[PDB]
């Protein structure tokens, strides 16, 4: 993986120049941004159980999938579904705060849609439920980090679709 | 390959005075070796999951994953702790304790038994490191029942 | 009780209820190798 | 095209689908919810219920000597609680834990100062551990070299290079195949031997794990102990073994300190 | 960096980051300044660090710049100061990444057996690295060049 | 099922179906039309089984349907009585089966972990299947409701 | 896996019905025939040894395969196919007491063309000695479960081919 | 693997046939030549460190590689490259003193150029690193061992062109 | 494909909104940019001939690959070569000129990096040639649009990386 | 990838003795003789005390 | 496709090299073989007709592949074997008058496994069918030219296997 800090010094040491100006910019701009980073964190880090249950709650019950016939109808299924939904805010949370989604392109979208497609996990539906984690998690936030970590589930959204 | 290319220095040393001591049995060698940093940095972080339950047991037992209830195990066991629980559940398995014992190195082997084993070790150990990102065997196909 | 994955105090490293028969009934056999599990022949049986 | 269906963009449950979502077909039932955004909204109304209103209108003019409207002072309390937006129940309500006031600023010095002395701490700890394991570990490879080199390690790769290492480094030296093969011997009788002599016998300091001391404190002093049982079994009127007699030498060493 | 060595290691015992390392994180991004001024001083006084650190080497070190050296020409006497301006660069790397991650992976893995397969005592590149840690600790403050020291400590201690 | 079980037994040891567990295949399959009869029974009864059932758990146990419980208001006392429900349509599985693998399978496997991402007790749950046990056991005959009473056992026993 | 009574508890379950008549219907058609599944497993468990003996003899003996050159050609490879007949048998009786064919797809034949294509075993013959092993059976076992294990060898030679 | 007696055996195995004059006339062949294999083989293992020396310093030196951005800038992919010449000259002696390339095509050239196109090794700069290896190594053997060095270290160059 | 525009009739649309103020300050930034983009979309088709004449110059000729045995040493390889670089050229002009690089993800990045490990193309030198039109055509159309153009050549380079 | 690697040029090659800088001189500043300018002068720092 | 004499001018052009002496002897080698393989062809192009049907008597009738159910059963079936058995007869003839393989390559084995493992074809009587004919082919052309047309045969038959 990389963070802003290594993706900074990956540009600069493949230029094989030193530190510019632009490059010490970066760097201001990420460690302005470093504290907010770190709150939202620690916030994310104190609620996801209630992240996931009021965004399953939001997204995909009461509907066709947790009634018989669908993906989340026997108690395998929907603790495996729920497992799921801990990875993405998980590493949504790991992407954020390094400030680089890299983590989600080596850990998480590698694969996955080839492996929903094998089993058959709905996409659609899945999606979804990640939206709503969005939603969720911005409402615990707040505005900046909200975006923030809005930006890194629609970056998984946007890998699995 | 060879530890060299991939490490500072020394890094484990006391493994090397602690084994040719005959203090340490091979197999506690093989769980420090998996349990450390080195290995998380190689196999355990450039990996999704399902990757790392395919190499971990292509290192430690000498073949793929067997079924889907393996997948599905080793998952759960992945998720809930990390990768320092998968070593030493791969390690501590019936499976590794009456093929190798305490005192012998992991080999390739053939299994021959069930499902896809021979193929899908053919398809992990005639691939070099870093050959492909694409995964070898992601799951299997949609099995009729619960 | 380890660290628990989705909800609180619960999702450890064994699923609930799960089955030890369907991981530890397949097992790996080189037949030809050394025997992990019990191994029939029909034909092993000396003439 | 310009309308393309993302599974990002569909937020409406097709795909999970629940029979009791739906649209606000009729006014009846507004009951089950109420317009978020403006966007959202009754034509000639605002999210809230209220009438729309443009809100441009013709600024009193003033004098030229009058000193100009500025356009960032702080918005009128006055205006802000008619909007209805400082009880908390409202939607647009903006906490004040969210307000970058809160922060501790960047650019502050004092809070440089004392949050990179808050840094220091944390690091020493493992910055510490990493760097004194680094240093055990050269001892380690150091005597692992000088102890000699298996002829399976020197054909390795690692060995040559490690042997390489002992060569450049003048730590010993380590016999090595000859330009031929055979192996580089001193005396033909025995393979892979070395010269020994008065270099052997001086001490590197990259053995020694302790730099700091310099100075051994007694004279040592040699004499003949009569090493009692210990004393190893010979064979008689026959040549003994080369180690037997080696052990009879090591029990009668005796060593006295001056100090 | 020092935010990724917190992300792979909660992220190995897949849980979310620990209190205790959010708050160096915090310290972190507010010791921030301090580093990017010692990151710039080094920066804007490279040429005096490689120039005297190399004559305090070949000073100490006269195996060397003799002939039959590895280092003997006028070619080869500058590709050994091209060297010990990468580690004086890596070690910029290493005080603003906040960890010594940046230094291991561009310098140090692996830097044995690249040395020895060239034939050049790795000794005498630690020695070098002393020089330049003993020049930058005279162009810094006291617990600056303690900070900025260190780092150059830590390649020492991966040479030898 | 028992045939299921067997076959994986079997199949685990890598050997033909044993004696002993051929001659079980032949007393269960001869033993159809009982189950049959028992599985209609609670089948054509469950309304009164699902309801009696849902009075003596809320009776017993009125924290659930306290101010702020998980079983509060109409919705989610009918979300209650759905899942006990679910469980009678199991044990009805289970007992067709002659075995717990259909009643572990759809209902049991990592129940745990659901009820605990829904903040349902699971106490609860279990004194709720007890509830639906003493009503099917007033609902059979002795040597019947013992045998379908122990599959409701079985399911107390992997929620508890 | 799944037997005839999982598959019905599947379909009803999936439905979210209880059991109605049909699926009685099937429930006492498996139970009807329960029996004649055993004693044809207790004979073939008997005489494996010869089914396996004779269906060699007719299908693969004194010919280009274990003439040098074939694929039986050593005795490692005569070891490997007749242990490979074996667990076409085996897992074929499993097929029938089982009353569906799901364990043939789960456990033989995943993967299996693409072994035997690895490997160059030929399909062909395979196939022959297959259909041998389902003549022979059938001779044992009678009419009615040689009908029986008849769908459940065609069902491995169709997965094969 | 195979050395040219186990081709023989195998060539007069899979027809079935005896040793034929022919045959015995290639274990002549190899029984002449094997003492001349032992001392190139010796030699090689003595000088394999300054082979490599001598071949990057021939092959790899004055080019763009060390630059910043080239494939070998930096000590980890340094010691990756001289290791893979290290894999490339043992390989070469094992197929020389076996007298059979077959190991080359079992352990070095399998997935190898897929391996390079998938990490982006320069493959023309591999290739003329082997033949500095070829060029050095029949320096040190001599003319006929040189040859012999010669047709396996192009056997590898002709694998990965 | 898309423009700026249809994205952001895209965004506008598919939340049911009509044009906000973020919408119509994109619209803004793109008609303050588009002169700039129609005169370096002028100049480049221009002297479209002469950037890839520079371009090869700089980057493939005098080299292992017109060289014999190299990827372009027949004329049929040259002027394929040429053919695809003058496909880069194109679709980054219009890349550049829409200012959104849907196109190159329709028309050119699909498919191109299965066919260029199908056919033997190297990647590499590939890139290194679009590179060069990359710093050609930036000494053209000068800083600005040499940045814009270098945001759709890196577009393509990263493509087929 | 700057570097030429992939195209196989022996021709174009790093600046490592004196006689070379015939043949190129260097165009950015970060490209520089220690102590020089990326024209040949020498680097002033360009600060100083404004009156 | 190429020949013996393109084959010699591909390794002689890709080395850059002109003609030496170890390529003229491979042309000479050629030009010795170029009667007997003109001849052949003659003979060859004489009797197909009676190549396949001794070769369709020999290997296919009488089967089950001919009697119902089987893959020959219908006349449409019958006709289409005896035609994919005329066209290997004759791009073996082109394969041996060509000196190269390469056209059994373009032609034939590309995608010819995929079309019988598609369509249903049995690959162990084709090859059958493919030996039979390299049988009477051989007896026709008599002992040299029956090698070379054997290894042509078994070209195609290696391939399809
Ligand atoms: C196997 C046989 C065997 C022996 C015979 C002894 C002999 C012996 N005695 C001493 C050592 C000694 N022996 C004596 C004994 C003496 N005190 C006096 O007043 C008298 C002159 C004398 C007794 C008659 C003393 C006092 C020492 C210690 C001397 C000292 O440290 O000053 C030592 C040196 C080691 C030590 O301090 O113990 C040895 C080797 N040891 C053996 O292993
Ligand atoms: C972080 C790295 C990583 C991820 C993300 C991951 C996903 C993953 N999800 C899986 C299954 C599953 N995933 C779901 C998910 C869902 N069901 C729903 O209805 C929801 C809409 C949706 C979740 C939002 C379900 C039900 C299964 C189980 C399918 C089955 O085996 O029965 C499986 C098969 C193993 C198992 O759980 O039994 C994997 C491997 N694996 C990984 O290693
Ligand atoms: C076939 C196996 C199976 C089971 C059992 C199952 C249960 C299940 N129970 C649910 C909710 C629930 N279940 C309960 C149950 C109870 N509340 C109490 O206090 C009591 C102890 C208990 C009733 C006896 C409640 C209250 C909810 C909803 C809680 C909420 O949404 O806040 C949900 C959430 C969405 C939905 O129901 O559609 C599922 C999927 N799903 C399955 O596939
Ligand atoms: C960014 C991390 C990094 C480093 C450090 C690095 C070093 C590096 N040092 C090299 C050579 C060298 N380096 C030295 C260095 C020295 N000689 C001495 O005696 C002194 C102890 C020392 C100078 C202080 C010498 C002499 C050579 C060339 C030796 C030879 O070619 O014979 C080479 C060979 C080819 C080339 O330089 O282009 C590399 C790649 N590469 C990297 O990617
Ligand atoms: C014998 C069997 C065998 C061979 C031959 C082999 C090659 C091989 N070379 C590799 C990488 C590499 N190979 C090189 C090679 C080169 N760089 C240069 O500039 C030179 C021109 C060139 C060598 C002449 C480099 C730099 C890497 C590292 C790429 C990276 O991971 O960073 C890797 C990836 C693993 C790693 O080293 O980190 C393998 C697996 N592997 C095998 O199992
Ligand atoms: C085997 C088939 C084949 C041919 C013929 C071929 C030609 C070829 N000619 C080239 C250049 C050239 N060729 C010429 C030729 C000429 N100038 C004149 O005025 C004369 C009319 C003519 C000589 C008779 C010149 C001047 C260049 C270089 C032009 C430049 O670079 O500016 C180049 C550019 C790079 C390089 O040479 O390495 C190739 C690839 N390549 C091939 O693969
Ligand atoms: C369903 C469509 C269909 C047809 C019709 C069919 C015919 C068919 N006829 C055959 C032979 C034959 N058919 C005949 C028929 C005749 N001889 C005469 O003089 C008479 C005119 C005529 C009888 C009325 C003879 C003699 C042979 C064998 C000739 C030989 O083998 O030498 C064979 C050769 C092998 C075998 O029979 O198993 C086939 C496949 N196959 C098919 O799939």
């Amino acid at each position: 993986m990389q963070d802003a800090i290594t993706a900074v010094i990956n540009t600069a040491d493949v230029q094989g120049k030193y530190l510019d100006d632009n490059s010490l910019d970066k760097l201001r701009g990420y460690f302005e941004t470093g504290e907010l980073r770190v709150r939202a964190a620690a916030t994310i880090a104190a609620n996801a159980a209630t992240i996931i249950k009021e965004s399953v709650a939001k997204a995909l019950l009461y509907s066709d999938i947790t009634r018989p016939g669908g993906n989340m109808y026997t108690t395998r299924r929907y603790a495996a579904c729920i497992r799921d939904l801990d990875y993405y805010l998980r590493y949504a949370t790991y992407g954020m705060l390094a400030g680089d989604p890299s983590i989600l392109d080596e850990r998480v979208l590698n694969g996955l849609k080839e492996t929903y497609n094998s089993l058959g996990v709905p996409i659609g539906a899945t999606v979804q439920a990640i939206q709503a984690m969005k939603e969720v998690t911005a409402s615990l936030v707040g505005t900046n980090a909200g975006q923030e970590m809005a930006v890194y589930f629609d970056y998984i959204c946007s890998g699995l679709s | 390959r060879d530890i060299n290319t991939f490490t500072v220095g020394d890094e484990f040393h006391n493994l090397e005075k602690a084994f040719l001591l005959n203090e340490i049995t091979v197999q506690e060698v093989i769980e420090y070796l998996g349990c450390s940093k080195l290995y998380t940095k190689e196999f355990y972080q450039p990996y999704p999951n399902t990757k790392v339950i395919e190499l971990g047991t292509k290192h430690f037992l000498g073949r793929a994953p067997s079924n889907q209830a393996e997948i599905r195990y080793y998952n759960q066991i992945l998720a809930s702790q990390g990768q320092v629980s998968f070593i030493k559940t791969l390690v501590n398995s019936i499976e590794y304790t009456a093929l190798f014992g305490k005192n012998i190195v992991p080999y390739h082997r053939f299994p021959t038994l069930p499902a896809a084993n021979f193929p899908n070790t053919q398809k992990l150990y005639n691939s070099l490191l870093k050959q492909s990102t694409q995964i070898i065997v992601p799951s299997f196909g949609n099995s009729v029942g619960n | 009780s380890g660290r628990p994955t989705c909800g609180e105090t619960e999702g450890t490293e064994f699923v609930s209820n799960a089955r030890p028969i369907l991981v530890d009934g397949v097992k790996v056999v080189e037949y030809w190798g050394v025997p992990n599990g019990p191994v029939p022949r029909l034909f092993g049986g000396p003439g | 095209g310009y309308g393309a269906y993302s599974y990002i963009t569909d937020k409406t449950k097709g795909h999970v689908n629940q029979y009791y979502v739906d649209k606000f077909r009729i006014a009846s039932d507004w009951t089950k919810g109420t317009p978020k955004t403006q966007a959202d909204a009754v034509l000639g109304r605002t999210f809230k219920g209220a009438v729309l209103v443009p809100t441009e209108g013709i600024p009193q003019e003033f004098d030229p000597a009058i000193a100009p409207r500025d356009n960032t002072v702080d918005p009128d309390p006055r205006i802000a609680e008619s909007e209805g937006e400082v009880y908390p129940w409202d939607i647009n309500y903006f906490d004040p834990q969210f307000l970058p006031s809160a922060y501790s600023d960047v650019n502050d010095p004092e809070t440089v100062d004392s949050s990179f002395a808050d840094f220091r701490s944390s690091m020493w700890e493992s910055r510490r551990e990493s760097l004194t394991a680094q240093d055990f570990g050269a001892v380690a490879r150091v005597q692992r070299i000088k102890n000699g080199l298996d002829e399976k390690y020197l054909m390795t790769l690692d060995g040559m290079l490690d042997a390489r290492y002992a060569r450049f480094q003048k730590i010993a030296e380590p016999a090595v195949l000859s330009p031929t093969g055979t192996p580089m011997t001193e005396i033909p009788g025995t393979p892979y031997l070395g010269s020994v002599g008065a270099m052997d016998f001086i001490a590197q300091e990259e053995e020694s794990v302790a730099f700091w001391k310099s100075g051994p404190s007694t004279t040592p002093v040699n004499y003949k102990r009569p090493s009692g049982a210990q004393t190893p079994n010979l064979p008689y009127n026959t040549a003994a073994p080369v180690a037997a007699i080696n052990e009879a030498q090591e029990a009668q060493k005796g060593q006295m300190q001056l100090s | 960096s020092i935010v990724t060595k917190s992300i792979v290691n909660a992220d190995a015992e897949a849980r979310y980051l620990s209190p205790g390392e959010l708050e160096r994180i915090k310290s972190f991004v507010l010791s921030g300044q301090r580093r990017l001024r010692i990151a710039q001083t080094l920066t804007e006084n490279r040429e005096m660090i490689v120039k005297k650190g190399g004559q305090q080497l070949f000073q100490k070190r006269t195996d060397v710049v003799s002939p039959g050296g590895n280092a003997y020409g006028e070619e080869m006497t500058a590709t050994c100061l091209r060297d010990l301006d990468y580690y004086l660069r890596l070690v910029t790397y290493g005080i603003v990444a906040g960890d010594v991650t940046p230094i291991e992976e561009i310098g140090l893995v692996g830097v044995k057996e690249m040395y020895n397969s060239l034939g050049t005592p790795i000794s005498g590149v630690s020695e070098g690295v002393r020089c330049m840690k003993d020049v930058a600790c005279s162009l810094l403050s006291g617990e600056d060049s303690a900070e900025a020291g260190f780092y150059f400590d830590y390649t020492l201690g991966a040479m030898q």
